[PDB]
C-alpha cells in the first residue's frame, strides 16, 4: 500500500499516518454551500471524493495539518492544472500538487491538496448560526 | 504580417536561443538590437524544449514541369471520372503543454469508411523535430460531444497509412 | 496560440520542402523555378576576425564574409521535415555559419551543396590548402 | 464543489455607435436575457474601435433605447484570414454577476486568440 502513501507524501514533512482506511476514500459529514443546477442552499452533507491523510509530528504526536487527496475526471484534471499553473503566485492559495497514479491497471490521476486544516469557514459559520 | 503556417503551437513564450530557431523571428529581442543579433556568452543555450508547430498557410502552387501541378483546374477535375472520391478529416486542438494546431482524428471520404486514429504532431527538439504523441481534446462545441468517445482509442500513422493505401489499392484499383 | 515564424511571402518556397520527399533537387529546381529566395535568414554579428570556420561556437569569421546563424542554415531541418540522415538529423543546429561574400545569398543550398572539409574545416574551396 | 450556473444567454444583432445619433441600425452584437422585463440586455460585442452609445426598439417597439456602453473589453476572436480584433462593451454600472455569466457564455461561444 504504502507505496502510494508514500508517494503522496511527495517531498516534505513525511510523517504521514493515515487516517483514512488503506487506499479507499473518506466519509466525511460536511457542511456544504452547495448551488447546482437542481439542489441549493448551506447544508450539511455527506462528502466522500476524497482520501485524507493527518499527517504528524516530530516526537510522533498528531499535529493539526493535513493532506488531502482527491480523485476525479481526467478532463478536469487538466483544467485544474493549467488553472493553478495559471496561478501558483497569490500565497493564499494551498500549494497544490497533481500526479497520475495507478490503484489497479487503472491510471487513475489525483491531485494532492498539500497542509490544509481538519475544517473549513463552513463548519464554523455553520456550526455557529445553526 | 506573420503566419500560421509554422507557428509554434506551444504556450512558452521564452524565445530561443537563435542557435536554435531557424528563422530570423524566433529570435528573443535579447539578440536583435538594431535589426542585428549579437552573440552572448552570458547565457549559454538551452537543451530543454519540447514544442509542437503549426502545420497551415500552405497555399502550395510552385510553377515547374519537372512536377505536374497536382490542384487539376475546372475541366480537368470534370473530365476524369473514374476517380471521383471524397477527402474530409476532422480535427481537434490540444490541451495543457500546448494548444494552437490542427491536427487529425477521423478520416471520411466517398468510401463509406471513416478511419480512426491518435493525434501526433512536430515538437520541435534542439536537434530537429521529433514526431510526438500528445494529449488530444475535441474543441469546446458542444455538438462536437459526439467526437468524446474517439482521442482514447486510436491509431498511429504506419498502420493508417498501410490500411488506407490498401482500401485505395482495392477500391479504386479498379 | 505559440509564437510567430514564417513570413507568408515565402510560404510557397517553404510548401515545396514542407511536401516533398525528394526535396534537396526539389528546392534546387525551385532557386531555378520562377521565384526569389527564402527572405528569412538570422542575420548574426561579430568583428569579422578568425579563421573562417563557419561552424563554430562563436563567430569565427574572415574580413570579407558574414555570419548568419548555424540552425538556420538547414532546410532539411528549416522545414521540421524527415531528414536521410542516418541518426538521425542535421548537425549544424547550435553553432554559427559565416558564409564567404560571393555564395552568402541563401546558406541553404550551400549547407546541401557544398559540406565542411576535415583539413581547414573551412568550406571546400573558400579557401583551401586542399593541394 | 459549488457550480455557478448553466446559461441561456442569447445574442442578436442591432444598433450602436459613438453618440446618440452616430449609432447606425446594424453594427453592434448584444447580448441579453430576456428577463421579466423583456429582451433585458447585458453586453455589446463589436468590432469598431469605439462605441459609446447603442439603440434598440422596445419591448413592443414604442422608441429606441439611448444605452451608453462602456469603454470595451480588447480581444482577439479568430476568424479563417487570421486574428481578428474585437471589444466587449458592458452596460455601464453592471454589478459582477451578469458581467460574469456574460464571460461565461461568451468564452464559451468564442474561443480567442
Ligand atoms: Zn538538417
Ligand atoms: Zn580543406
Amino acid at each position: 500500500a504504502q507505496s502510494f502513501l508514500n508517494r503522496v507524501c511527495g517531498v516534505s514533512a513525511a510523517r504521514l499516518t493515515p487516517c483514512g482506511t488503506g487506499t479507499s476514500t473518506d466519509v466525511v459529514y460536511r457542511a456544504f454551500d452547495i448551488y447546482n443546477d437542481k439542489v441549493a442552499g448551506f447544508a450539511k452533507f455527506l462528502k466522500t471524493n476524497c482520501c485524507r491523510f493527518q499527517e504528524k509530528d516530530e516526537d510522533d504526536n498528531l499535529i493539526d495539518s493535513y493532506f488531502v487527496v482527491k480523485r476525479h475526471t481526467f478532463s478536469n484534471y487538466q483544467h485544474e492544472e493549467t488553472i493553478y499553473n495559471l496561478l501558483k503566485d497569490c500565497p493564499a492559495v494551498a500549494k497544490h500538487d497533481f500526479f497520475k497514479f495507478r490503484i489497479d491497471g487503472d491510471m487513475v490521476p489525483h491531485i494532492s491538496r498539500q497542509r490544509l486544516t481538519k475544517y473549513t469557514m463552513a463548519d464554523l459559520v455553520y456550526a455557529l448560526r445553526h | 504580417n506573420v503566419t500560421g503556417l509554422f507557428k509554434d503551437c506551444s504556450k512558452v513564450i521564452t524565445g530561443l536561443h537563435p542557435t536554435q530557431a531557424p528563422t530570423h523571428l524566433s529570435v528573443d529581442t535579447k539578440f536583435k538590437t538594431e535589426g542585428l543579433c549579437v552573440d552572448i556568452p552570458g547565457i549559454p543555450k538551452d537543451m530543454t524544449y519540447r514544442r509542437l508547430i503549426s502545420m497551415m498557410g500552405f497555399k502550395m502552387n510552385y510553377q515547374v514541369n519537372g512536377y505536374p501541378n497536382m490542384f487539376i483546374t475546372r475541366e480537368e477535375a470534370i473530365r476524369h471520372v473514374r476517380a471521383w472520391i471524397g477527402f474530409d478529416v476532422e480535427g481537434c486542438h490540444a490541451t495543457r503543454e500546448a494548444v494552437g494546431t490542427n491536427l487529425p482524428l477521423q478520416l471520411g471520404f466517398s468510401t463509406g469508411v471513416n478511419l480512426v486514429a491518435v493525434p501526433t504532431g512536430y515538437v520541435d527538439t534542439p536537434n530537429n523535430t521529433d514526431f510526438s504523441r500528445v494529449s488530444a481534446k475535441p474543441p469546446p462545441g458542444d455538438q462536437f460531444k459526439h467526437l468524446i468517445p474517439l482521442m482514447y482509442k486510436g491509431l498511429p500513422w504506419n498502420v493508417v497509412r498501410i490500411k488506407i493505401v490498401q482500401m485505395l489499392s482495392d477500391t479504386l484499383k479498379n | 496560440a505559440g509564437n510567430a515564424t514564417e513570413v507568408p511571402a515565402n510560404s510557397t518556397v517553404l510548401s515545396f520542402c514542407a511536401f516533398a520527399v525528394d526535396a534537396a533537387k526539389a528546392y534546387k529546381d525551385y532557386l531555378a523555378s520562377g521565384g526569389q529566395p527564402i527572405t528569412n535568414c538570422v542575420k548574426m554579428l561579430c568583428t569579422h576576425t578568425g579563421t573562417g570556420q563557419a561552424i563554430t561556437v562563436t563567430p569565427e569569421a574572415n574580413m570579407d564574409q558574414e555570419s548568419f546563424g548555424g540552425a538556420s542554415c538547414c532546410l532539411y531541418c528549416r522545414c521540421h521535415i524527415d531528414h536521410p540522415n542516418p541518426k538521425g538529423f542535421c548537425d549544424l543546429k547550435g553553432k554559427y555559419v559565416q558564409i564567404p561574400t560571393t555564395c552568402a545569398n541563401d546558406p541553404v543550398g550551400f549547407t546541401l551543396k557544398n559540406t565542411v572539409c576535415t583539413v581547414c574545416g573551412m568550406w571546400k574551396g573558400y579557401g583551401c590548402s586542399c593541394d | 464543489n459549488n457550480e455557478l450556473s448553466p446559461v441561456a444567454l442569447r445574442q442578436m444583432s442591432c444598433a450602436a455607435g459613438t453618440t446618440q445619433t452616430a449609432c447606425t441600425d446594424d453594427n453592434a452584437l448584444a447580448y441579453y436575457n430576456t428577463t421579466k422585463g423583456g429582451r433585458f440586455v447585458l453586453a455589446l460585442l463589436s468590432d469598431l474601435q469605439d462605441l459609446k452609445w447603442a439603440r434598440f426598439p422596445k419591448s413592443d417597439g414604442t422608441g429606441t433605447i439611448y444605452t451608453e456602453l462602456e469603454p470595451p473589453c480588447r480581444f482577439v476572436t479568430d476568424t479563417p484570414k487570421g486574428p481578428k480584433v474585437k471589444y466587449l462593451y458592458f452596460i455601464k454600472g453592471l454589478n459582477n454577476l451578469n458581467r460574469g455569466m456574460v464571460l461565461g457564455s461568451l468564452a464559451a461561444t468564442v474561443r480567442l486568440q
